[PDB]
């Protein structure tokens, strides 16, 4: 009664059988800007069910020895769909999002991930190794699309605070033995209300393996991880031609 | 400075039976089983049993069921060993193990002969 | 009525006021199934709910506990220092841009929280480089974003008609002003994942990455007032104080030194572990 | 004019002091506030969310230090072996130095109330066992055998469904606080030895991996508080930033 | 009637009294603060809401 | 479960980096010991868990093995008896022997 859930937007729909709670971030619903937080003086425009659906991303491989994986919110969905078209002859835009991370396997395979939302997002580089110099790190590296970069120190998150104490941002688990997918919905955070979509990135999310996968030999090796996003509650205003970045 | 010491050898009529016993000294006697190991004079080893001294449990091979018997005196410190229906096939050398994982300390070993 | 579509979730937590802690009352022995309270599922993202009466027998207590002393207004309310100038700078005025992430001690309070919308204090103590003190005039101009920087002792942007100045001596106590909230933003914030134009970013540009605009608050410059050439030497420190804080969504702490002013890099040779290491697992 | 007297602590300047000063601008308006989600009002509900604990802490795991926050289990051989040892103090330099909680508790002199240690199982679903898990207060060191720690504060855990468990480490002081605990006279405010124990073994079937990790979490109860707010030891600047 | 509310602390109060001497709202001090605490909303953020005695994975 | 060690009589010369295997037939975890005997005497315990040694052991002994297959290697030789295996993980078992030249 608990595991079973559904989850139906749009035209989409996803169903699982293996499931833990839904995680509300920072207990808050994704809702429209009221007039009183509003600064613009045009009207925006809200298509309801061109633009609020499940967008699902490439598929990884969990290896024996994997890093860890990172994506950047809304770089992803800037390219996909009527959202990745409004996006583009917009100016501003404004929406929640609601993220689901599929990985499954058998009861003989062991293993335990953490999925994780992280707001503001900043990397930084490891100075050269020796400290001296400050490089910064490149474009594609900082807004990778939707395929999304990894890890390369993931102890310190590349950026200098540790994976320990990362459980105070909204998070779930994905243990092998107890569930195979992880929901969370988190609302829109940002100091002003509306903001442009190709230059600032306002969350990015994470998932890091922190007890590897292991198995017994002869078993299935090929241990695959999804994610599945859709935009809650997206508005745009300020209509011009299309730039794309 | 552990020490595990057997009897001397024995020769017994063949329908008969004996007693083989191993004296442990320099350590605490119970919370440490001990092992008997028989080797045929020409070729390797074979596991009979083991025993517990601290209640009296004991754990035998499937072949030499119903051929030997484990005891043990736990105030003397002494484990015993009672062989019975004695045949021709029975001539070996016994030894005196005890860990209850890899065998750390030996015994000296008894060779019993039947004829 | 023409069209049934167009005609057309709660508020999940209530804000409560808790003065001292939570008394314990007592409990004793429950032999029983059914009910379980210390087992819990980590996988939900929550926290265990269990509490001591029902994992042991407890004994009542009243405690009075306050907890008034980690409130966020008591917390920050205290001064540190954010930068030093120097003036050995060496025909008079000197031109610092406001930049208050330069010392590690501030720096690593104000950074738990992501925004932070505050009131700052601002104090100036000023001496000889060996701490002595001579009697001699000066002034502080704070210019804002836009307006002309000076560019020598006796510019003509000392004359200050709309732009605040301070003049005080040397000999005096130092001197305290109070700074609102400027940002053109609704709050701060110490961490700005973006680039802050549009166009296309090539190597050269990639210094721009986190430069966040609502946080330049322009320059803040000094001169010694006199036209000729003073014979001292002057060093001043900046203390800034915190008031009427709102701070929103926390994050990690920092483990590894700063660098920079400006991003977060680190020294990728020296990974310095969050925990002080021992021998063995079994013996502590 | 009205006669006055100046009483010492004249000219002064006391960093943590309070008071009106002068302002810049006369007829400033700040820009309105917008409601972003996330407020928090004091740092006692920072201090409640569980953070991972780093128990296996060794001087072999400095290179690859990823290998600090899962210690195993496994298949034994002989019945009553201990798996990990650890002080329950989060002042001291230990495990409890990576939770948010031994951060926090730096900034302040001295902390009160009860503490929770969540364990997570992160073995196979074939996979089964039974562990015990004590609490001793002060007066002894690492107690020696099973039969010795099961006279303190204990809890029994088996792997389940539910894969969880919660010990709380109980409020059992002589003073109403407590200092941070230290080598020297400072050992007077230590807190106890937290010790888990092997119940009955790990048994596994044919065809599943014999040696399965455990996650240790910690946050703090209720009656948690910390006062006399002090400076911290974590951070060090040698040379100047940039 | 009053003399020029501009703070950086106005919707959500800490408490009412401080001291002021000039007619700017930001350079009064800074009182003592309130005991208010929203402990939920960080610890158990979750849709179905679960019980302490009830298993939470039923 | 049976332990095989298929090899018997080798020929060994003073110094000339012997190694010995044996094989199991149901995935013991390496829970092996090696177990030298003299002529006439009980029998030493040279190896533990099939990668530690104990106390007065020379280190010219070294042990491993992967998955099934086992290993013993002696580096300089003389040194020369009987070798024998050993698997405890449901019954203790014995292997063949090895007698060297
Ligand atoms: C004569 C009075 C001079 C007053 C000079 C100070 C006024 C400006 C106060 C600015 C308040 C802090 C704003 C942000 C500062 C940080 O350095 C930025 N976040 C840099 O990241």
């Amino acid at each position: 009664s608990d595991r079973v859930a559904q989850l139906t937007i749009g035209n989409s729909t996803i169903t699982t059988q293996e499931a833990a709670n839904i995680v509300i971030a920072y207990g808050e619903w994704p809702e429209y800007c009221p007039d009183t937080d509003a600064t613009a003086v045009d009207k925006p425009t809200r298509p309801d069910v061109s633009v609020n659906r499940f967008f699902t991303l490439d598929t990884k491989s969990w290896a024996k020895d994997s890093k860890g994986w990172y994506w950047k919110f809304p770089d992803v969905l800037t390219e996909v769909g009527v959202f990745g078209q409004n996006a583009q002859f917009h100016y501003l835009y404004r929406s929640g999002f609601c993220v689901h991370v599929q990985c499954n396997a058998s009861k003989f395979h062991q293993g335990a991930l953490l999925v994780a939302v992280l707001p503001e997002y900043v990397l930084g580089t490891i100075a050269g190794g020796t400290g001296n110099e400050n490089s910064h790190p490149p474009y594609a590296t900082t807004q990778p699309g939707q395929v999304g970069a990894v890890l390369t120190h993931p102890y310190v998150l590349d950026a200098g605070i540790p994976l320990s104490q990362l459980t105070v941002c909204p998070h779930q688990w994905i243990n092998l033995r107890t569930n195979n997918c992880a929901t969370i919905i988190v609302p829109y955070m940002n100091t002003v209300p509306f903001d442009s979509a190709l230059n600032h990135c306002n969350f990015g999310l994470l998932v890091i393996p922190v007890v590897p996968l292991d198995f017994n030999a002869g078993a299935t090796s090929e241990i695959p991880i999804t994610v599945t996003i859709a935009p809650m509650c997206a508005e745009f205003a300020g209509l011009r031609q299309a730039v794309k970045q | 400075q552990v020490q595990l010491q057997q009897s001397g050898p024995e020769l017994v009529k063949p329908g008969a039976s004996v007693k083989i016993s191993c004296k442990a000294s320099g350590y605490e006697f119970s919370r440490s089983w001990m092992n008997w190991v028989k080797q045929r004079p020409g070729q390797g080893l074979e596991w009979i049993g083991r025993i517990y001294p601290g209640d009296g449990d004991t754990n035998y091979n499937g072949k030499f069921r119903d051929k030997a018997t484990l005891t043990a005196d736990k105030s003397s410190s002494t484990a015993y060993m009672q062989l019975s229906r004695l045949t021709s096939v029975d001539s070996a050398v016994y030894f005196c193990a005890r860990r209850r994982g890899y065998f750390d300390v030996w015994g000296a070993g008894t060779t019993v002969t039947v004829s | 009525d023409p069209i049934a579509d167009m005609i057309d979730n709660r508020s999940l937590t209530a804000l409560q006021v808790l003065p001292t802690a939570a008394n314990t009352e007592a409990s004793s022995h429950r032999l029983g199934t059914g009910v379980v309270p210390a087992l819990q599922a980590a996988e939900t993202g929550a926290s265990s709910n269990a509490s001591d009466k029902n994992l042991i027998e407890t004994r009542c207590v009243l405690n009075h506990h306050s907890t008034q002393e980690t409130a966020i207004g008591n917390f920050f309310s205290r001064a540190g220092l954010v930068s030093i100038i120097t003036m050995p700078n060496t025909d008079g005025y000197v031109n610092w841009d406001i930049d208050l992430m330069g010392y590690a001690q501030l720096r690593r309070k104000c950074e738990l929280f992501t925004y932070m919308r505050f009131d700052a204090e601002f104090t100036f103590v000023v001496a000889k480089p060996n701490g002595v003190l001579v009697p001699q005039l000066l002034q502080y101009m704070y210019v804002p974003p836009g307006a002309p920087k000076p560019t020598s002792r006796d510019s003509f942007a000392w004359q200050t008609a709309t732009n605040p100045s301070v003049f005080v001596k040397m000999t005096d106590p130092p001197a305290q002003v109070s700074v609102p909230f400027m940002s053109p933003a609704s709050a701060y914030q110490w961490f700005y994942d973006g680039y802050p134009t549009f166009g296309e970013h090539l190597q050269a540009n990639d210094l721009d990455y986190g430069q966040c605009p609502n946080n330049m608050m322009g320059t803040f410059s000094i001169r010694t007032v006199g036209t000729e050439k003073s014979p001292h030497s002057i060093t001043l420190r900046v203390y800034m104080r915190i008031k009427h804080v709102r701070a929103w969504i926390p994050r990690p702490l920092r483990n590894q030194p700063y660098l920079f002013k400006t991003n977060p890099n680190y020294k990728g040779n020296d990974i310095k572990c969050t925990s002080t290491s021992r021998d063995k697992i079994t013996t502590l | 004019g009205i006669p006055t007297e100046l009483k010492p602590g004249t000219n002064q300047f006391l960093t943590t002091d309070d008071g009106v000063s002068a302002p810049i601008l006369p007829g400033f308006h700040p820009t309105p506030p917008i409601h972003i989600p996330g407020e928090v009002h004091n740092l006692l509900e920072i201090c409640r969310v569980e953070t991972i604990l780093e128990v296996n802490n060794l001087k072999t795991n400095e290179t690859t230090p990823m290998q600090r926050l899962c210690f195993p289990v496994s298949v034994q051989s002989k019945t009553g072996e201990l798996c990990a040892a650890f002080r329950a103090d989060p002042g001291r330099d230990g495990p409890w130095q990576s939770t948010i909680l031994g951060q926090l508790c730096r900034y302040y002199t001295q902390w009160s109330g009860s503490l929770e240690v969540t364990f997570m199982f992160a073995g196979s679903f074939m996979a089964t066992g039974k562990m015990l898990i004590a609490y001793t207060p002060p007066g002894g060191n690492v107690p020696a055998d099973r039969i010795t720690a099961m006279l303190g504060t204990h809890v029994i855990w088996d792997f389940g469904l539910q894969s969880s468990v919660t010990l709380v480490v109980p409020w059992i002081s002589n003073t109403h606080y407590r200092a941070h605990a230290r080598a020297g006279y400072f050992d007077y405010y230590t807190t106890g030895i937290i010790t888990i124990w092997y119940q009955t073994n790990y048994v596994v079937p044919i065809g599943a991996p014999t040696t399965a990790y455990i996650v240790a979490l910690a946050a703090a109860q209720d009656n948690f508080t910390m006062k006399l707010c002090k400076d911290t030891e974590d951070i060090e600047q040698t040379a100047n930033i940039q | 009637s009053h003399e020029n509310s501009n703070s950086a602390s106005e919707g959500s109060t800490i408490n009412y009294t401080t001291i002021n001497y000039y007619k700017d709202a930001y350079a009064a001090s800074a009182g003592r603060q309130d005991m208010s605490q929203d402990p939920k909303k960080f610890t158990d953020p979750v849709m179905d809401v679960i019980h302490e005695m009830a298993p939470p994975l039923k | 479960i049976q332990m095989t060690q298929s090899s018997s009589y080798l020929s060994v010369s003073l110094g000339g980096r012997v190694t010995i295997t044996c094989k199991a037939s149901d995935h013991i975890n390496n829970w092996l010991a090696w177990y030298q005997q003299k002529p006439g005497n009980a029998p030493r315990l040279l190896i533990s868990g099939a990668t530690s040694l104990e106390t007065g052991i020379p280190s010219r002994f070294s042990g491993s093995g992967s998955g099934k297959d086992y290993t013993l290697s002696i580096t300089s030789l003389q040194d020369v008896g009987t070798y024998y295996c050993q698997q405890y993980w449901s019954t203790p078992t014995f292997g063949g022997g090895t007698k060297l030249e």
